């Protein structure tokens, strides 16, 4: 119970920096370079 | 191959685990980088 | 290893050495086994046998040993036709 | 003649291909049957 003030703390930045995030970054992340002529990403050994 | 004499050659990779698209790769016997040979090298791999 | 010469004939549309019996070990089995080097020891007095049926009978094409260990050593000598990491074609034969 | 035998239609993806990935071939035997190579009649196939 004393750590509700920190839980609502918490919750409001999540809800803050969320916010934040899909202002600045929405629908960015949704090009990348495939093998040219197919769906395959091209990637190297141990990149993601 | 489960011995240091039998890790000798080439093999094939399979990529994305289809069995028409495989590429030739060199089979050498690593070691791992964080192992527990001696006491130094397993405080180490403890530490991490 | 051994650098044949490589002579081109007829019969066969390609380079052909008659001088020794060629070795083709497939790309994932390693040469320096010793099953395979036991293999390239007995299998050795083969290539005079070769060469006495190809001299006895000239219009004779290949002749092949092919082993339960994947070893192929045929008659007459001539490159294989894919190299498996030379060129970036790799070979998938196996005598088996 | 000297091609293989072939089955059915050939269907091929483009996009799903690497460049280099070195797709295995065939290792068929040509086995034409006789009565696929000439014209069949019933006498065809009694000579058969």
């Amino acid at each position: 119970l004393p750590l509700f003030h920190i839980a609502l703390l918490v919750l409001f930045m999540v809800i803050i920096y969320a916010i934040i995030g899909l202002e600045l970054f929405k629908g960015k992340m949704h090009k990348t370079c495939y093998y040219i002529g197919t769906d395959i990403v091209a990637t190297v050994e141990n990149e993601k | 191959k489960m011995t240091e004499e039998e890790c000798r050659g080439y093999y094939y990779v399979y990529k994305d685990g289809d069995p028409t698209q495989m590429e030739l790769r060199p089979r050498q016997w690593i070691h791992n980088d964080f192992h527990f040979d001696n006491v130094l090298s397993a405080m180490m791999s403890l530490f991490t | 290893r051994i650098k044949p010469v490589f002579i081109d004939d007829a019969n066969f549309r390609r380079q052909v050495s008659y001088q020794h019996a060629a070795v083709h070990i497939p790309t994932d089995i390693y040469e320096g086994s010793t099953i395979v080097l036991n293999e390239l020891n007995w299998t050795s007095a083969l290539d005079d046998v070769f060469k006495k049926n190809r001299e006895e009978d000239p219009s004779l094409l290949w002749q092949v040993f092919g082993s339960a260990t994947g070893l192929a050593r045929y008659y007459p000598a001539s490159p294989w036709v894919d190299n498996s990491r030379t060129p970036n074609k790799i070979d998938l034969y196996d005598v088996r | 003649q000297p091609k293989p035998i072939g089955v059915g239609i050939p269907t091929i993806n483009l996009r799903k291909r690497r460049p280099n990935v070195q797709n295995p071939k065939s290792q068929e035997p040509v086995t034409l049957d006789f009565l696929d190579a000439e014209l069949e009649n019933d006498i065809k196939v009694e000579i058969r």
